């Protein structure tokens, strides 16, 4: 898909935003880290395209909560 | 322009379009990835360390107690090995830093006893060489567990067993830890005699003294070799003879080669020195009438993997931290498998359980490795490839970094005990060789999912960065201050840092290594030749 | 025949059985206990509506039989030897 | 106060107290259950009826043919089946009304042939006879199809088999579904061949004629006996001797029972009538070396049905209608097993499925009913059952009134496909005795989940308001009204009846009857009866 609204698989911790925000990330990169039992979990990119990111950094979401936009620039 | 290719145009393809090959290329300017190479450089280089010391002796009284050896006329254990098997093989040494640091105050060093798999005429044996400079060879419980497991992979191989005796005997200190149990020293006559009469070659080469329990060694194997000078046999020695009798007897005149090999009969075979020792060995194992091969089909058009294991430690994490950061398995598999190709069996339904089909020098191989907290998808995943290997007699490689299973309300109500049961029974019950290598972190019951210690894989490897207990040690310091309501809020932090600690040094590869709870310790980059050398010897199972 | 608490490994024991017995007020299985589910996910839950005999004999499926109590559940075990079809 | 008693005294105690006794009074003042009693009385009275205008013969062609075969010193098949039986001893005849409304223009009783489990000597036989008043005894396409299905019985439970032959032959008008394919007249010697490699004993008894192919039978037997005067077996008959070579020769002359027992060798018994030739082969039945019980142990101290059987179509309901009400199985299982006690398996996880032990006179048999719709928990349970059985050797028995799996978006995301598979797998591989019961419908894939017919159960039966078919009637008509979209307004309530009169018409008990779908309609009340004596069936199985 050209959004990509990917979901949080459970709650915890934004730690890293590996990607500054407005930057073009392809298939499958890390855009972010989120850190839940002490462990670190990483957010790919599921196409390629610019990611905008919805969740501020250090902070923490919930199940199935929205992380980020990969719109495909032109 | 719609279908224009056939599929084995992919199958044969190179590397970049290859659709099987895994592309995992090194970020070797990444600075995480430098710092991951420095830890695993450091930690190999002790490894090798400690493997050199115990190699060439550290202490005084080890050089002692060596050049005691060296006059007597006899070869050091690793130079018996070195002259028993063929000029140039491989030999697969299995618990090298057994009884490191086990019991205070000795430098048991290997264990008292050298156990590893040789070529001899072509044909893999399991030689056990007792080592007569550790406490005059005497048998510690270590010692014990490491023969019995060397007799226990060599019955499950059908790999016949050379013992090169050299051993005072059981060591009266410790004896109600060594003397009576299942599991203890007469087990060993147990295991000989039950492989002898299963045709399994049993082969004992009496280089120094086998005293009382010892005795049996000798007299129990299919063919046995006594040394001139070194070698004595008898039940009781002389000081057991002039305490009963008031008789004073050398034990040359005792139990000397002369008397068990002329009037006994208790030996088969005259050796004049050890090097005429080890001849005959060789010579006996060549008349073993056992066939070169069943299947003389050779299957050698393998490739080397694509990237180099040298890099592997770049992609592994510390272990020791308080956030464990995740990885891609894939990487290492990339960098041991035959032309780097994998191919998934669930990509899309695991997702933290990694299992697929893979080769190691031709020999198809199924692997299963951690990637992530276990689910029970993953563990139904798991169970169905287990299952779909066992049909097809594909041995199974294990890659255990697991830290439990997923917790909640829901993940118990979706019956998570349920498929973790049934991975750990398609484990269990299945009858395909397993190998499992410890590359990260083995917690809990996630391990018994796992093919752990306890679920009888052919061999049992740790990584010198793997760590191996009940429970992560960070897991373990927050579960036992959050149960502990004893415990004042003044002393948290000083509890926590002692749990922690006491879970480091219980669970490092050395602790795991001196209780022969794995076969060794192996460096990454060897991992690949190790495995090779593994399935070799399972070659031969029935 | 889970007449008490099996948490961690022992939840083997039930899940791994051809038959197995949970009683309704004792009886508890899970493989991560109330503290290990809190000190990760910080939710608080009994071990009874974690892994109770509702939870495992009502939906999850772990336990076969579901027992009031101890006597019960030797009943029912001695009920289950009965069934075995051994000459 | 607490915990005064012992298990032990539950286990032995009245049925009021026994905790594993089903309690299922009848409700005989409601409405419902009478109308429910009304119709499985009229059910079972037309069933006895068409049994026993079979036996007696119905049209003024039917008297001729008795009265021509009487005439001849013949006994009938059923006279025969009598006199060659043990006299009091029961006999399961399995197509009672094959052959029914099959053939127009024909009135195919019992296909033909009469084929059954009886006991001679005390030892169970299958005994198949051909009946020479329908057509002559000729092979119609049914025919050859029970006369294979009695075969396949016997081979599987190691029945010796008997066949009393009186048969013309293939009938020529439907040679193409007769002469030739797998499942066809030649499969008939094949299986008698294979049975006699297995050691199991083929007996033939040629009452008649046997021509053609036919012949074959008393050839490829163990042992074959002839009857003087009506005997005959040649591979080419008079007609075709003479079209040959203009030679005009009798039956008798041809193939008579002087030649073929004097000078042909062909049989080894000369009858000089039907009641002699029933005694020798009695005789040789009583020379088969068979042991009579492989363990002497009896087992016979049961209890039985703590309700009348009668009333079971009280709890049925109407399963031909708009909607269609539902029932507890469990109400018909008490008045079905020993003593009214069912221990049930997964009282609370399936919840549609019922799944338990039982016995029957003794025999313990793990049943499995429908009680509902199929859902993945209700798949998982009965394949786990399933399992429990075969692991223990438990014969099953399967009561089936099903109408499809759970449908819908989120029942297959949670992979109710793939539970329907495991159900069906066990069910498929599974190697112990399978009795299945239709007592309500079994419609499509759920058919398949419950041991259908092309499951290998060794016996099948329905109950008379039984339907089966690849869907419900309801469910046919609107599901291909809905798919339909040529159909116009104004012509679908003929379609939707037409399509309902249809499936009533393809899925009703006799329709499944004649086509040898199952092996007989039998009475709910008899139902425990005929399980007992498929049970017993099954006992000399290997
Ligand atoms: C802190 O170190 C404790 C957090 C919980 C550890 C997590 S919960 C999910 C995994 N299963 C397990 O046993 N441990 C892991
Ligand atoms: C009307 O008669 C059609 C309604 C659908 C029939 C239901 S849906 C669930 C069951 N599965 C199946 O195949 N039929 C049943």
């Amino acid at each position: 898909n050209g959004s990509a609204s990917v979901l949080s698989p459970m709650p915890g911790k934004v730690t890293k935003l590996l990607v500054a925000d407005g930057t073009l990330v392809q298939q499958g990169q890390a855009i972010l880290i989120l850190e839940a039992m002490k462990m670190e979990h990483v957010v790919k990119a599921s196409c390629d395209g610019e990611v905008k990111f919805c969740v501020h950094a250090d902070g923490i979401v919930g199940g199935s909560t929205l992380l980020a936009h990969i719109a495909s620039a032109a | 322009e719609v279908y224009l290719f056939h599929p084995a145009q992919y199958e044969s393809a190179p590397a970049t379009t290859r659709p099987n090959v895994l592309h995992y290329p090194a970020e070797s300017t990444n600075p995480e990835f430098k710092a991951n190479t420095e830890r695993m450089k450091a930690l190999t280089a002790e490894l090798r360390r400690r493997v050199q010391v115990i190699v060439d002796g550290d202490s005084e009284a080890d050089k002692r107690a060596r050049d005691r050896h060296i006059s007597r006329g006899k070869l050091l254990v690793h130079q018996r090995i070195e002259k028993l098997v063929d000029p140039m093989s491989p030999f697969l040494e299995l618990s090298q830093l057994a009884g490191g640091d086990l019991y205070p105050g000795e430098a048991c060093h290997r264990g008292g006893i050298l156990t590893g798999i040789g070529v001899v005429h072509g044909m893999r044996v399991m030689i056990v060489a007792n080592d007569a400079t550790v406490k005059g060879g005497t048998y510690y419980p270590i010692t014990v567990k490491k023969h019995l497991r060397a007799q226990r992979i060599a019955e499950e191989n059908r790999l016949p067993c050379i013992y090169l005796v050299d051993s005072g005997g059981a060591n009266l200190g410790m004896q109600g830890d060594v003397f009576p149990d299942e599991q203890h020293f007469g087990r060993i006559f147990f295991n000989q005699a039950n492989m002898s009469a299963k045709g399994i070659a049993q082969i004992a080469t009496v280089m120094g003294s086998c005293t009382a329990g010892g005795a049996y060694v000798p007299a129990m194997s299919d063919e046995s070799i006594i040394v001139k000078g070194n070698g004595t046999i008898f039940l009781g020695g002389p000081p057991l003879v002039f305490a009963a009798t008031g008789e004073e007897v050398t034990p040359e005149e005792l139990g000397g080669a002369d008397v068990h090999c002329r009037a006994s009969g208790v030996t088969d075979y005259f050796a004049t020195d050890d090097l005429h020792a080890l001849y005959l060995t060789r010579r006996i194992v060549a008349n073993l009438n056992r066939n070169d091969c069943e299947r003389p089909c050779r299957g050698r058009e393998f490739t080397p993997p694509l990237y180099d294991p040298s890099e592997i430690g770049g992609f592994i994490p510390d272990m020791g931290a308080d956030v464990v950061k995740g990885f891609d398995v894939r990487a290492v598999i990339a960098r041991l498998v035959d032309g780097s190709e994998f191919d998934e069996f669930k990509k899309l339904y695991g997702d933290t359980l990694v299992c697929g089909f893979a080769r190691f020098e031709g020999m198809l191989v199924g692997i299963v490795a951690n990637n992530g907290i276990l689910y029970s998808e993953s563990a139904l995943k798991g169970a169905h490839f287990v299952e779909l290997c066992s049909h097809r007699n594909i041995p199974l490689l294990f890659l255990q970094n697991i830290t439990g299973f997923m917790v909640g309300k829901t993940y118990e109500e979706g019956g998570i005990a349920k498929n973790g049961a049934k991975l750990v029974t398609a484990v269990s019950t299945t009858h395909v060789p397993k190998i499992t290598i410890i590359i990260g972190g083995s917690y809990g019951a996630g391990n018994y999912g796992m093919c752990g210690r306890a679920f009888g894989p052919r061999f049992l490897f740790m990584w010198p960065n793997a760590r191996i207990s009940v429970m992560g040690g960070n897991q373990a310091a927050t579960v036992l201050a959050l149960t502990n309501s004893k415990l004042r809020e003044n002393e948290v932090q000083d509890f926590k840092a002692k749990v922690r600690s006491k879970y480091e040094y219980e669970g490092s590869c050395y602790y795991s290594t001196a209780r022969l709870w794995d076969d060794g310790v192996i460096a990454p980059e060897d991992t690949r030749a190790v495995v090779v050398q593994a399935l070799l010897s399972t070659l031969s199972a029935p």
